[PDB]
């Protein structure tokens, strides 16, 4: 089982040295090459852009050239996905860029320079982009520059506000927003001058800090909740009394506009954390580690998972379906993982199948600079944004099944693993599913796995796989499952009855003996002993009849 | 009701609903003994059975000594079994296929005009296997003599379909596709939304659970007569749900094709169908039985096993009406689902299809449904086969949504005929791979082919038919046809079309 | 012709003009050996018909004289064929090198009887005949006097050479050397032996040079007589 | 992979010959007599009835029967991979036609004496073995004349035609190996059974400086002993003259050949490296091409080569086998709504790829490097054919 992808790089640079026989990677052209025409014929047949047009109202080829130069002249501070096919970049020196796309393809480039003279021209550190305002942090001043919108940056109001904080020492400040205006939080690693997180109100009088806190440990990252908009979630780096690394997880709530910690959780690490990611259902925390350990924790359970990435997983991007996690690296390497942290093989499009455990971008396009950002293009969602320092920009496209209607959920991973008979992996997903939240998916995933296995000749390995699959319902780590047992018990017990009959036919005896006890059927015990009459193995003997009378 | 239709040998064939034209065309089936008794005065001592009795078969019967001579003599020369021969009779070419088991020989002969040799080879394998499914080893079917009156019916249907396909526009489509699809190692399967798969799997699983409270041992002081092994459900000729092993699904479908039960369901509303037989499956008490119940376009097949959790059986028992009632009741509960399954047939559950006639003459979903690349849909037809799970995907009533004019209808025929030739190479590759796998316990060969395709021109346009074989641990066969204007990669189409596909 | 002249260093240099990579260079019908610019060679050409019963090695004999591969399968010759063989020789009388172009005409035994015109076709200009007999077949040996009187016929001024074949199959010899000597006592023939063996490109040269020089001696000498 | 060919007089049941090969290498092994009697007896059993037996096959091998006129039954058994009924049926037409060239129809049909054929049909063995064995020519399989594109469209044809006047025959051609470089219009109008066998008869033989073989003409005069003359003026290169009783070969003196061919010696020398490769050395072939087969369907001629990329595997012998097997496949499917192109991709892994296209009257097949993109197969063959169109 593997994912099949193709990569589109939105650049005109010849420096990428992409092989011309490689159909998996695409580049834009201006007005080594021996197979380039064949690749072009395919690209044109598919209606991909090749040579970009310059049209009077929209000089796409030339506007792209300026964008490439912007990336080289100054670092990008921010990239944001406004819509599934629309995005904006913000650059140092205040230049804003807006791109519009069709599928993986770029359609227009807009460069907006109106903001350039409006700024204090201190170094930005971080930023928040606008539906109605832009907020800029600075390294060297305790100010937020605030730009209010009502070239398209023409209807501008410019102001800035003082921020309570430490003396400026080139502070690595960061910003986050919950819902544009509703909440802003500013924070930095390290009473007001000792505090390192600020809850900012949004008012007609400008931005103000409503309250401030000092965390016990420097944050690795900060997020706002989607289901809990007034919660600020942090992951913080901490050290145990045994001097071992831990990932703290803390929830801070705004109560009467006062930000305070409400809950603390701790996860032991094999090495110090280097990255943080939260999943789309907001019930799992994924932490990258310096030693390339990947650690996952489920908030509703005491369950954690471990895996070894090859890549030193400095950046993590979770797919919005929650089914796929990607591990990026500053080294330009990408690796794909299951929610269960089972490795998934990956391939770029080619005439023959040849999956790899990891993808090295350096192998395909000779990128000259470090990878900075990965994002899934959440405003189906088969596009992953890639940005390198000083360019190139581009999008990685994932091929998704037609028969699944483009969906890539956990149910679909069960179907895909069963398609390849990767049963243990399918089981690990089934154990990753929550029966109390995903009952429909749990019944379908189990049914696929059990129906797959009962069609097979029995082997000792398969006896364990069948038992484990039913064990995910019968032997939960969570006793609170009793809340939903009445919904699932019927279809699961029907599978258990099938397992009993399947194992009896192979004269295993002991498993069928115990399954009848867990099933509790009145007559099923009667098949036990009946077989014994022709085998001599009368383990249950007459007891089958007493049990039938008691049930 | 159906109880009166039960035969003395336990067989039941109950049905309730809501060949002169072939005799100008030479054809024959024969079963011969290879053990000569030249001392016998008896004529035609070699023939244990033949069909039809006609002018059409008499000419082939008169030359039967040729088949016997070649079967033993060529085998003695090459060390291998004879598989076919080709003759001209009355100026017309005829192909004859051979199958030899246990010193007996089965022969089938059909005209070349209607039946290409590779179709004939698949048909003799299909006949020998279906006869084995119904009777066990071939002698059990033929040498009994008394079975002749029903063997004649089996062969009568076989020949009628082979010589006059679709004579027994959707019906013409089925005739066009039958040449390829009926010989696949799988069954036509309909792709469904997971919501329908879960409802069907849950209802179907009740039979395997066998929760027969009304038949419990403590109520009758009796062991239940059969253990249910599994079952599979078809709607309107399409398999929709199965809990049964792949090999059993294929043998059962072959039975249903030979009695035309599935294509009959495709055209007519059947009030009731009940079939019961002893069967002889590939596995390895050793007694197994097949029960088929049909209703309102649904056909449900169940295999029952003697012994195991169940009581032993001897002789030739009739159908157990209790098991029949359980199957019928289960099938009746799916009536409320019928509007949803029909909706899936009315829509394209697969990729979007375009009509060939157009070329000579919500949106997120429609782009997700494009198997081919580009803004335009160049796909006309495809067959996708999962060789591991025994299921394949084709266009349905979508073909009627396509105009079906002089361009489109000819192009469907060209697709299936070309794909039959493509399979010949794939079958040769697969047999060689199995042989090598056993031999482990060649350069310039054309045989180990992964892809083949042909482009055609047409008029009232270029029409491209391509197929691919996958030899990896997950073997697959894929056939696609598309317009020449868009280039395609078989890997991308195979990934998109097979991804997420499981029974 | 000087015996074993080709074994001398000067002889080695002339063999080199017909060899490449120690292998025979076959020549086309109008192709010629290329001499060094300082070298002038007198070129002579002869028309030789190869005759005898089927299975006597006539095709094999020419291939050995040509240095061409000798066939193992007894395909019958179906018609008139010509092989052209180039071979240098030093003359004992003139001390000059003369190079020969031998035409080996070989109709085939069956072809001569089926097609009446073929025999005269092979005789349009012929000035020599080769008469083969096998060492393993007495009948071809005993029929030889007839072949000598009937194929050559009455014609004056004609070279006739008898060659034994299949000597290497010694265990199967039907005709002892005593009988061949008795034959030569009545006929005074220039008898030669060929072993038509199917190692390397020069191996054929070492064995065939003896017969080519003997053939050269009669053809060259009789040309000086004419 | 053994191959056996049997021939029997149909009426006597007496084998006239058996020929064999293994792996394309000729062999002396013959079938057991009781087997041979059953192979012919079964055919004649069908002949006592109206029903003809044309073919049979086994899991590993195939067998084909043909009945020619009233007198000949040919049976072929082959274990070779890539064997098909069409391939064997065309081969038996070539075997029969070879028998016609050597003894004629007048002798071969209406047979009065099986013994006469026993001695006279041995003459056909060398040519028959060539059809059963490995060869660099495809004319037997395609029924097209094997051809090579000349260095000039002018001087070769003009000299050849003037020579034809000098020789007194309308039928003259120049071929290298089995490949025709140029031919006169008389030579070109010969029907397939004759036009293909004639160069095969010449190219299958051990090399000779000159030849005069009896040929009974498959067309016009099958009863008359016409003669085929050839002159191998340069190694690997010879003229063919299709002649009546004149000229004699002895009259075709070196001075005549020097006058007509010395002026072309340079382009004739060039024709020798040309022999192995049908195209001009400057022809813009794609680097992925391992070999080429081009047929002109109306003009009954084709080009063949495995030369264009010598550095890659397969070996040249192996490349020819893939093209012959592919042509055989094309011949039964794409060739007799209207097929215009075909292609193959072989395994294991990155195996070799093959393509074919038809544009109007001409059809091209290619053997390609395993690394060549599969989506480019049609566009490559189309461009190559268009580049070839001016040449054939
Ligand atoms: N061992 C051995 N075999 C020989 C020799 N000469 C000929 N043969 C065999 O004799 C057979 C026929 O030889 P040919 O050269 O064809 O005799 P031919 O005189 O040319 O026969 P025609 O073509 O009918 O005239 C072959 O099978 C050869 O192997 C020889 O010197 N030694």
């Amino acid at each position: 089982s593997f994912c099949l992808t193709e990569l589109h790089l939105w650049s005109l640079k010849s420096t990428l040295h992409i092989a011309d026989r490689d159909i998996g990677v695409y580049q834009y052209y201006d007005k080594e090459h021996g197979n380039l025409e064949e690749k072009q014929r395919l690209a044109e047949s598919r209606d991909y852009p090749w040579t970009l047009k310059n049209r009077r109202p929209e000089k796409l080829r030339d506007s792209l050239k300026e964008l490439e130069e912007l990336m080289q002249s100054s670092p990008c501070v921010l990239s944001k996905w406004k819509s599934k096919y629309i995005c904006q970049l913000l650059f140092g020196s205040g230049v804003l860029v807006s791109l519009s796309l069709s599928g993986p393809q770029l359609e227009k480039v807009v460069i907006d320079r109106s903001l350039v003279g409006k700024l204090i021209s201190d170094t930005i550190s971080d930023a928040l982009l606008t539906d109605s305002f832009i907020i800029l942090s600075f390294l060297a001043q305790n100010k937020l520059c605030f730009i209010q919108f009502t070239l398209s940056a023409l209807d501008l109001k410019i102001s800035y506000y003082d921020i309570p904080g430490p003396a400026n020492r080139t502070i690595d400040r960061h910003l986050a927003v919950n819902s544009t205006q509703d909440l802003v939080v500013c924070w930095w690693p390290l009473e007001k001058d000792r505090a390192n997180m600020l809850l900012l109100g949004f008012t007609q009088g400008g931005l103000e800090v409503l309250s401030f806190v000092r965390t016990e440990w420097s944050p690795l990252d900060v997020h706002f909740g989607t289901k809990q908009p007034y919660q600020v979630f942090t992951v913080e780096c901490s050290v145990s009394v045994d001097k071992e690394p831990m990932a703290d997880s803390c929830i801070y709530e705004s109560v009467r506009n006062k930000l305070h910690c409400v809950s603390v959780t701790r996860i032991p690490l094999r090495s110090k954390a280097i990255s943080c990611c939260r999943n789309s259902t907001e019930d799992k925390l994924i932490v990258g580690c310096e030693d390339s350990s990947v650690i996952l924790y489920e908030a509703h359970r005491g369950v954690t998972l471990l895996a070894q990435a090859e890549l030193r997983p400095s950046l993590i991007s979770c797919h919005p379906s929650g089914a796929i996690l990607l591990v990026g690296s500053n080294q330009g390497e990408l690796q794909i993982f299951d929610i269960a942290l089972s490795p998934i093989n990956i391939q770029l499009l080619a005439e023959d199948y040849s999956p790899k455990e990891t993808l090295q971008f350096k192998k395909f396009f000779d990128v000259s600079s470090s990878l900075v950002q990965m994002q899934w293009m959440a405003p189906i969602c088969d596009l992953l944004f890639l940005r390198f320092n000083k360019g190139p920009l581009g999008v990685l496209l994932f091929k998704l099944g037609i028969l699944t209607r483009g969906q890539l959920g956990l149910v679909d991973l069960i179907l895909q693993y069963i398609h390849y008979s990767e049963v243990y992996e399918a089981i690990s997903i089934l154990r990753s599913m929550d029966w109390d939240t995903l009952g429909q998916q749990c019944l379908i995933g189990m049914g696929t796995i059990v129906n797959h296995l009962l069609r097979q000749r029995l082997t000792p390995e398969r006896e364990a796989q069948l038992e484990a699959s039913l064990g995910t319902f019968y032997a939960p780590t969570r006793p609170l499952l009793d809340t939903t047992i009445l919904e699932y018990r019927e279809p699961v017990s029907k599978y258990a009855r099938r397992l009993f009959h399947h194992l009896l036919r192979y004269k295993r005896f002991e498993k069928a003996f115990l399954l009848a006890v867990d099933i509790g059927a009145r007559d099923l015990f009667m098949d036990i002993h009946y077989l014994a009459l022709d085998m001599g193995e009368l383990a249950l003997a007459e007891v089958a009849r007493r049990r039938a009378h008691d049930i | 009701e159906w109880l009166d239709s039960v035969q003395k040998n336990g067989e039941l064939f109950y049905l309730e609903l809501s060949q002169h034209s072939t005799l100008s065309i030479p054809h024959i089936s024969m079963y011969l003994t290879l053990q000569l008794q030249s001392e016998a005065a008896r004529e035609e001592q070699e023939i244990l059975y033949h069909y039809p009795v006609s002018e059409a078969s008499q000419k082939l019967k008169s030359v039967r000594g040729i088949f016997l001579t070649l079967c033993d003599m060529l085998e003695s020369v090459t060390g291998t079994q004879v598989t076919s021969s080709s003759l001209h009779l009355n100026g017309k070419q005829i192909h004859v296929a051979y199958l030899k088991e246990s010193d007996k020989l089965l022969l089938i002969g059909l005209p070349a005009e209607e039946v290409p040799l590779p179709q004939l080879r698949n048909m003799i394998e299909d006949v020998a296997q279906t006869l084995k499914f119904m009777y066990g080893s071939l002698d059990s079917a033929f040498c009994q003599v008394e079975n002749a009156p029903r063997l004649d019916h089996f062969f009568s249907l076989f020949f009628e379909r082979a010589l006059r396909p679709g004579k027994l526009s959707a019906q013409q489509y089925a005739a066009a596709s039958a040449v390829l699809l009926d010989n696949l190692p799988g069954v036509r399967w309909l792709v469904l939304p997971q919501e329908l798969k879960v409802e069907l799997d849950t209802a179907l699983s009740d039979l395997e659970a066998a929760d027969f409270e009304e038949l419990s041992e403590d109520y009758y002081d009796m062991r239940r007569l059969y253990t249910i092994l599994g079952s599979s459900l078809f709607y309107k000729g399409y398999m929709v749900c199965s809990h049964l092993p792949k090999d059993d699904v294929i043998e059962i479908a072959a039975y249903c094709r030979q009695h035309c039960l599935l294509p009959l369901a495709a055209k007519q509303r059947i009030g009731q169908l009940i079939i019961w037989r002893e069967v002889f499956p590939r596995h390895h008490e050793g007694r197994y039985f097949l029960l088929v119940v049909g209703l309102r376009h649904y056909l449900l097949c169940v295999l029952l096993e003697a012994g195991g959790c169940a009581s032993k059986a001897t002789g030739n028992p009739g159908p157990d009406c209790i098991y029949v009632d359980q199957v019928r009741a289960t099938l009746h509960q799916l009536e409320g689902v019928d509007s949803r399954i029909e909706e899936q047939l009315a829509t394209s559950p697969g990729p979007c299809l375009s009509c060939a006639d157009w070329f000579l003459a919500e949106l997120e979903v429609y782009d997700i449904m494009k198997l081919t690349s580009g803004p335009e849909n160049t796909l006309f037809h495809y067959v996708a086969l999962e060789t591991v799970q025994g299921i394949f995907i084709t266009p349905t009533h979508e073909e009627v949504a396509q105009l079906g004019g002089s361009v489109h209808s000819q192009l469907i025929k060209n697709f299936h005929q070309c794909c039959l030739s493509i399979r010949a190479f794939f079958q040769q590759t697969l047999k060689e791979e199995k042989k090598k796998a056993l031999s482990d316990g060649s350069v310039s060969s054309l045989s180990p082919v992964k892809e083949h395709g042909v482009l055609f021109e047409c008029s009232p346009m270029s029409y491209w038919v391509v197929g691919r074989l996958f030899l990896n641990p997950k073997p697959q066969e894929l056939y696609v046809c598309f317009h020449d204007s868009v280039s395609e990669i078989a890997i991308e189409m195979a990934f998109k079309l097979f991804f997420g596909l499981t029974l | 012709i000087v015996p074993d002249w080709h074994e001398t260093v000067e002889g080695k240099e002339y063999l080199a003009c017909i060899l490449r990579k120690n292998r025979r260079r076959e020549f086309g019908l109008l192709e010629r050996p290329v001499l060094p610019p300082s070298v002038v060679i007198d070129t002579a050409s002869y028309k030789i018909f190869v005759s005898g019963k089927s299975g006597v090695g006539k095709t094999a004999l020419v291939a050995k004289l040509a240095g061409l591969e000798v066939p193992i399968v007894h395909h019958e010759t179906t018609g008139i064929q010509t092989t052209v063989v180039f071979w240098p020789a030093k003359l004992k009388a003139s001390d000059c090198v003369v190079m020969f172009r031998f035409e080996f005409w070989d109709c085939g035994e069956s072809a001569l009887k089926k097609f009446d015109h073929m025999l005269p076709a092979c005789k349009e200009n012929a000035d020599a005949f080769l008469f083969l007999f096998s060492f393993t077949d007495r009948a071809s040996f005993e029929d030889l006097p007839g072949q000598l009187t009937r194929v050559a016929g009455e014609a004056p001024g004609l070279v006739k050479i008898v060659i034994g074949s299949k000597f290497d199959q010694y265990m199967h010899t039907d005709v002892p050397a005593r009988d061949l000597t008795a034959f030569r006592q009545a006929w005074e023939l220039p008898l030669f032996r060929v072993k038509s063996v199917p190692l390397d490109g020069r191996a054929g040269l070492a064995d065939t040079a003896h017969v080519l020089n003997g053939l050269a001696e009669q053809l060259w000498h009789q040309d000086q007589v004419a | 992979s053994p191959v056996h060919l049997l021939c029997l007089a149909a009426s006597s049941g007496v084998p006239l010959f058996c020929r064999s090969s293994s792996g394309g290498a000729p062999s002396r092994q013959q079938l057991p007599f009781s087997v041979i009697g059953s192979l012919n007896g079964v055919h004649m059993f069908g002949q006592n009835l109206d029903v003809q037996l044309n073919s049979a096959r086994t899991e590993d091998t195939t067998v084909v029967w043909k009945n020619f006129h009233d007198s000949i039954t040919l049976i072929v058994l082959s274990s070779e991979e890539g064997t098909s009924e069409l391939r064997l049926e065309r081969m038996l037409h070539m075997v029969f036609g070879a028998m016609v060239l050597i003894v004629g129809l007048e002798e071969l049909t209406n047979i009065r004496n099986v013994e006469r054929l026993k001695k006279e049909l041995r003459a056909s063995y060398c040519l028959i073995d060539s059809f059963l064995g490995n060869s660099e020519l495809i004319g037997d399989l395609t029924q097209c004349v094997d051809c090579v594109i000349p260095p000039e469209g002018s001087a070769m044809q003009e000299t050849l035609s003037g020579f034809a006047e000098a020789t007194g025959t309308a039928f003259v051609s120049l071929l290298v190996s089995g490949r025709v470089v140029a031919a006169t219009e008389g030579w070109w109008r010969l029907g397939m059974p004759e036009a293909v066998l004639l160069p095969w008869l010449v190219g299958s033989l051990p090399p000779q400086a000159a030849r005069d073989y009896p040929v009974y003409l498959p067309h016009g005069s099958p009863t008359v002993p016409h003669r085929l003359l050839t002159l191998t003026l340069l190694r690997g290169l010879e003229l063919c003259l299709l002649c009546g009783p004149r000229p004699p070969l002895g009259q075709l003196d070196p001075q005549l050949m020097e006058r007509w061919w010395q002026p072309l010696l340079e382009p004739l020398r060039a024709c020798l490296p040309l022999g192995p490769r049908a195209l001009p050395e400057g022809f813009p072939l794609h680097s992925d091409i391992l070999g080429l087969l081009l047929l002109h369907l109306e003009l009954r001629r084709c080009l063949f080569t495995v030369e264009p990329s010598k550095d890659k595997e397969p070996s040249p012998e192996q490349r020819r086998r893939l093209l012959r097997n592919f042509y055989t496949l094309v011949a039964t499917t794409h060739f007799p709504q209207m097929p215009r192109a075909c292609y193959l991709v072989l395994g294991p892994g990155m195996g070799w790829q093959l393509v074919a296209v038809q544009l109007g009257l001409r059809l091209l097949l290619l053997l390609l490097s395993p690394h060549t993109p599969t989506h480019g197969l049609r566009s490559l063959a189309t461009r190559t054919l268009q580049a070839l169109t001016p040449l054939l």
